[PDB]
């Protein structure tokens, strides 16, 4: 059960500002990619002779 | 033919040609011997399976 004040009223009704910073990021399943690098090195190494 | 020309009983282009048919064949060996290389880096020792 809600009750606004409307006692004040000065005029602001639409939004009209920005922010340079973001909502709700998420950054789980992002990979790194270091553990594959060194496979491929390992195998590129044991084919080189 | 060496021992002859040290003598002075051949002519020097016969000194000459017998020592750069030495070299020549000897260059003919290296290509036949890195082709071999070159052929042998597709199996690197390894079993057929």
């Amino acid at each position: 059960l809600v009750s606004v004040n409307t006692t004040n009223r000065d005029g602001q009704v639409l939004a009209n500002k920005v922010r340079s910073t973001p909502v709700a990021v998420s950054t789980a399943r992002e990979i790194s990619l270091a553990p594959v690098n060194k496979l491929i090195d390992d195998i590129v190494k044991a084919n080189a002779g | 033919r060496v021992p002859l020309g040290n003598a002075n009983l051949i002519g020097r282009e016969e000194l000459q040609h017998a020592r750069d048919a030495v070299t020549s064949a000897q260059a003919q060996l290296d290509v036949a011997i890195q082709q071999y290389n070159a052929n042998q880096a597709m199996i690197l020792g390894t079993k057929l399976e």
